[PDB]
């Protein structure tokens, strides 16, 4: 399906912050990247996995936009 | 007296006893005082409105808390039913918060329970804003009289060089 | 169990879509009925005015 | 002359302001409880008057009471319940 | 987190969406009935007066 891209250094905390702003409201979908290649920034190959959430509300889209900007993640396209 | 305002899922009616009755989970083994809030049955339309409300209420809550402090400090200067050593907490409808919380309800007098959250939050906000401005006016008038009075008392005070 | 949650919420969203489309449909239906009844009253008014016309003439 | 009525008015308005403080935060806790748990809206909400030096035990008891029922997802940010401090 | 926790989160996701949907539809039908009467009255009065003037 779709495998989003995150750095996943501290995803346990990304997830928690996401629940702090609203806990338990939407499903977090997980995907993983097999045999990732050199990080565009880090310059190395690390495993990557991502949790992607579709929201109906605008307030949560803006919330998680700010969160993902603060978090080490690339969740830019719809 | 400080209080903690806490809410549990409340899925079971046993929660009240779980919260209050059963020592293993009751607050401080049922020694601490724990009273239920009487809150009217209100609805949240959407999640987006829920979040907006969350932020707006946090802002409004801090606003009103500040106003309460401002008016209490004003009266403290007045020294009428509050002082620095005693009567720091304000009374609710003329009784203490402990009494008020004992009989706590959401007050239809401040906002109808049939109002949407937006409208309710707005009515309260308007109320407090108005209260703050009324205080600003009365406090200005009192501080003005207080200073001018002292200035006149001082004018006829002092040593023979300046009195 | 992810695919089930995905399916379930999509089902909720679908029903929601059906719900609003149908509410809008009822609105449309009521508006047409409103027009039909309005015209009926107008025609009733017409007959009345025509009769008074005939009476006066 | 102004003082008399001044302070009588203020005392009344401040009580009303305090009640409003109570109402508005009860709503705050209402909507947060809804946001935290979802529907229906029947939650177990308590006003706690701590005992001296009981805050440790209080945290312990409330933690065990609710933490095991919800999730690790939820202090200043993550608390098993809705919790606001009433400064009085 | 557990599968049961995931199921509870899914139920919560359903629940808010359904509530929003129910409220919006209700709002829509109430206004629809209002619009029914408003448009009806406007139309009726608009043409009734013209008929009157003719008469």
């Amino acid at each position: 399906f779709v495998a989003g891209v995150i750095n996943r250094e501290r995803i346990p905390t990304f997830e928690r912050m996401l629940w702090r702003v609203c806990r338990g409201n939407v499903f977090l979908r997980q995907a993983e990247i097999e045999n990732p290649l050199e990080d565009p920034v880090t310059g190395d190959y690390v495993h990557k996995s991502v949790f992607i959430i579709f929201f109906q509300g605008d307030q949560l889209k803006n919330r998680v936009k700010k969160i993902c900007e603060g978090f080490r993640a690339s969740l830019y396209p719809c | 007296t400080e209080f903690w305002l806490i809410s549990a899922p409340g899925e079971k009616t046993c929660q009240q006893t779980w919260e209050k009755l059963h020592a293993a989970t009751t607050k401080n083994n049922n020694l601490a005082v724990s009273s239920k809030f009487n809150i009217p049955d209100l609805k949240v339309g959407t999640l987006d409105v829920l979040v907006g409300l969350s932020d707006e209420l946090a802002k409004l809550d801090a606003f009103v808390e500040g106003v309460v402090k401002k008016v209490a400090q004003y009266m403290a200067d007045v020294l009428e039913d509050s002082k620095d050593k005693v009567q720091e907490n304000l009374l609710a409808s003329g009784v203490d918060l402990v009494t008020y919380i004992t009989r706590f309800q959401w007050d239809m007098a401040k906002y109808p329970i049939k109002q949407s959250l937006k409208n309710i939050s707005e009515i309260i906000a308007k109320g407090v804003t108005q209260i703050d401005n009324d205080l600003k006016s009365r406090a200005s008038a009192y501080n003005n009289l207080k200073g001018n009075l002292q200035n006149l008392e001082r004018k006829n005070a002092g040593s023979l060089l300046t009195r | 169990s992810q695919s089930q949650g995905i399916q379930q919420l999509l089902q909720a969203e679908k029903r929601a879509a059906e719900k609003v489309a149908d509410a809008r449909k009822r609105k449309a239906r009521r508006l047409k009925q409103a027009k039909e009844e309005a015209q009926m009253e107008v025609e009733q008014y017409r007959r009345e005015r025509e009769q008074e016309f005939q009476s006066k003439q | 002359k102004q003082f008399g009525p001044l302070v009588r008015w203020l005392k009344v308005n401040f009580s009303e302001a305090f009640i409003a403080w109570i109402h508005i935060k009860a709503l705050r806790v209402f909507v947060e409880s809804v946001l935290r748990y979802g529907l229906p809206v029947n939650f177990q909400a308590m006003l706690l008057q701590p005992n001296k030096k009981s805050v440790k035990k209080l945290r312990e008891v409330l933690h065990e009471l609710y933490k095991h029922l919800d999730s690790s997802a939820a202090q200043q940010e993550y608390y098993p319940y809705v919790y606001y401090k009433i400064d009085c | 987190l557990s599968d049961a926790d995931v199921q509870k989160q899914i139920k919560h996701m359903m629940a808010f969406i359904e509530q929003e949907a129910n409220e919006k539809a209700e709002e829509i039908d109430a206004k629809a009935e209002e619009e029914f009467n408003i448009e009806k009255g406007r139309l009726v009065q608009t043409q009734r007066l013209k008929i009157m003037e003719y008469y």
